[PDB]
């Protein structure tokens, strides 16, 4: 809200923002890996 | 309260561009039994001529992804997503809307031409949405309203409207052209016996089985446009159907409500229904069609006694079972039949026969596809023979 | 089997493209030079 | 699905279990006082609906007494052993 | 080279100075104008 602002920003909206870019990315890293078969090093790093 | 466009849903391509200071809105009607090629129709005048929707339509048939392309190596009513791979089929027929090597097109020396076919093969079968400003990203459900731009896989050229001999042509180019998309109608209501806006259909009578029947070409020369009446083998085959086509372009293939203006088409001859001032029908020609002139309403009872449309819901009105009177929207005259001394002509009389009902037969699905079959092969049979006579 | 056929067709679409083979076989250099020393080029292709 | 056939990467499938887990108990604490005819309800079965494949597939393969399903692999194998060592072959494991 | 062709290529900028229509790069006019408008007369047009 920030009431006694008077400039509004809502820091929700962006973390929901925020979530949706880092799960698009993640769905398309697996989309990506889906062809292959063994997980690399360098895979299991970004994956963690 | 926002609609989502989904999978197998009827959509049409509008665009809008600039010619003489003026604005031309041209829907993308493909025909796929003279030629493979694709051309504009001129939908941006309403109130002069009426546009055809029997061709400018096209449903969808799956939203693949980008990222999952199987190379030979659907669940249900999926929704649609930006930059997504969608299949664009057509409506009319079994013709896949998708690019191929063509380059028989050389007006531009870099645009090519898309085609039709029925073979889902090869990588060029597919195309891909993309918003047109920075106001929608990838990923979020595409709504109703907005605009979407068309780019092949293949050749990776949009839908450009580029100019050969002053006139208008589809061109795979790389210009930049804004597209939309109308809900013409859903995929998850079907017909299931009711009356769905846009189809062909029949109009009987209540126990004598008699119809309007448009004469063969034996007097063409002069009387062509006048009609008579017949009973029998022309009721059992498809010869008094007709295909009603709505004013309004979005929500077109919907519930028709009770006194809607629009106009019939005869779906062999080719000729639009209308009404003059010596009381005749005399027809109406493509290229002299008048909205006053053909303007046809369906009165749910003979006595006198909101407009837009977006739930269909109501389905008050029944093939077969329902009773309907046909009824002019400007001079609200009846049709009727007069027992001459078993032709009979169609005089507009003002107070209207009592026992002149009306009732609606629709080609079922067993016959209508053939039906929508059996008009296109004769339309363009007799174009083409009239052209090369 | 490595998606450069798409490319491939791209580079081969932008015919004058392939018709070069002319414009290879054309020698616009004229040596000129001869008798009266005549030295350097300034306009040779 | 992918993970789980897999027996050389423990961590990742850990991670991904705790992943799932936090998740879980995001979405269940979005709903604490929600009235009966609560839109924060309609919008989560809506969702729900929309995942209904993947729903189908993770649920539905939580039932095989073991391999990430519920801890009862103790039903028969206690029933049939030489020791209780745990050390017995396949082909007695592949028939229980 | 992907993304170098596909930038290129997005956009039309090689000016076509005998072609007509969009797009251009007309090699066989030209060169043909290059090599008459440089072997005899000198780089502009009107030159002894």
């Amino acid at each position: 809200t920030q009431t006694g602002n008077n400039t509004t920003v809502n820091i929700i909206i962006s973390t929901v923002d925020y979530l949706l870019r880092v799960q698009e990315s993640i769905s398309d890293f697996y989309w990506y890996y889906s062809g292959k078969d063994i997980i690399d090093e360098q895979g299991q790093r970004n994956f963690s | 309260e926002i609609q989502f466009l989904r999978t197998d849903d009827e959509v049409v391509l509008q665009c809008t561009a600039t010619i003489h200071k003026e604005q031309q809105k041209l829907c993308l009607a493909a025909e796929g039994f003279g030629n493979r090629l694709c051309f504009l129709e001129s939908t941006s005048n309403s109130k002069n001529v009426p546009p055809d929707l029997s061709i400018c339509t096209f449903v969808l048939e799956q939203s693949l992804s980008v990222r999952a392309l199987q190379e030979m190596l659907g669940g249900g009513h999926r929704t649609l997503l930006y930059g997504h791979a969608i299949l664009l089929r057509h409506s009319y027929s079994g013709m896949y809307l998708c690019c191929l090597s063509t380059s028989r097109s050389s007006t531009d020396k870099l645009a090519f031409d898309v085609g039709l076919q029925e073979d889902t093969t090869g990588e060029a079968c597919w195309w891909t949405i993309h918003p047109a400003s920075k106001q929608r990203s990838e990923g979020e459900k595409v709504r109703v309203g907005d605009d979407l731009i068309l780019v092949s896989v293949s050749s990776e050229r949009y839908l450009h409207l580029s100019y050969g001999n002053s006139s208008w042509h589809v061109d795979a180019a790389f210009q930049q052209t804004l597209w939309s998309v109308a809900p013409i109608s859903s995929g998850s209501e079907a017909a299931q016996g009711y009356l769905i806006g846009g189809d062909v259909l029949r109009l009987l009578h209540g126990h004598m089985d008699e119809c309007l029947t448009v004469p063969s070409g034996e007097h063409g020369e002069e009387q062509r446009r006048t009609v008579h009446y017949e009973g029998g083998a022309v009721s059992v085959h498809a010869r008094s159907l007709w295909r009603l086509e709505t004013l309004r372009v979005a929500w077109s293939g919907s519930h028709i409500r009770w006194g809607q203006p629009f106009r019939l088409r005869h779906v062999t001859t080719g000729k639009y229904l209308s009404l003059m001032e010596d009381k005749n029908l005399l027809l109406m020609d493509k290229e002299k069609a008048d909205v006053k002139s053909t303007a046809f309403a369906f009165r749910s009872s003979k006595e006198k006694l909101r407009k837009e449309v977006d739930g269909m819901g109501t389905s008050e009105i029944k093939y077969g079972d329902s009773i309907c009177y046909i009824q002019h929207v400007d001079t609200g005259l009846w049709l009727t039949y007069q027992a001459v001394d078993i032709q009979r002509k169609a005089i507009m009389h003002h107070e209207g026969h009592m026992d002149d009902g009306l009732n609606l037969s629709r080609s079922q699905h067993e016959e209508s596809r053939t039906a929508r079959v059996i008009r296109s092969t004769v339309f363009l049979f007799n174009r083409f023979i009239r052209g090369l006579d | 089997k490595g998606e450069a056929i798409r490319i491939r067709s791209i580079l081969r679409s932008l015919g004058d493209l392939v018709g070069v083979i002319s414009i290879a076989f054309q020698m616009p250099t004229i040596a000129k030079d001869g008798k009266v020393v005549e030295p350097d080029m300034s306009a040779g292709f | 699905m992918k993970l789980s056939q897999d027996s050389s990467q423990i961590e990742l499938l850990k991670e991904l279990m705790d992943l799932q887990k936090d998740m879980v108990v995001m979405l269940l604490s979005m709903l604490e006082g929600n009235v009966v005819n609560g839109t924060i309800g309609k919008q989560m079965v809506d969702m729900l609906v929309e995942s209904s494949n993947n729903v189908e597939m993770i649920l539905k393969f939580f039932d095989m007494f073991l391999k990430l399903k519920d801890l009862t692999s103790s039903d028969t194998f206690k029933e049939y052993d030489p020791d209780g060592k745990g050390v017995i072959s396949k082909r007695d494991f592949h028939k229980a | 080279a992907n993304v170098v062709v596909r930038l290129l290529i997005r956009r039309p900028e090689c000016f076509g100075p005998a072609l007509r229509g969009e797009g251009g790069n007309g090699l066989l006019a030209a060169m043909e104008e290059a090599i008459k408008i440089a072997e005899d007369p000198s780089r502009d047009g009107p030159s002894p």
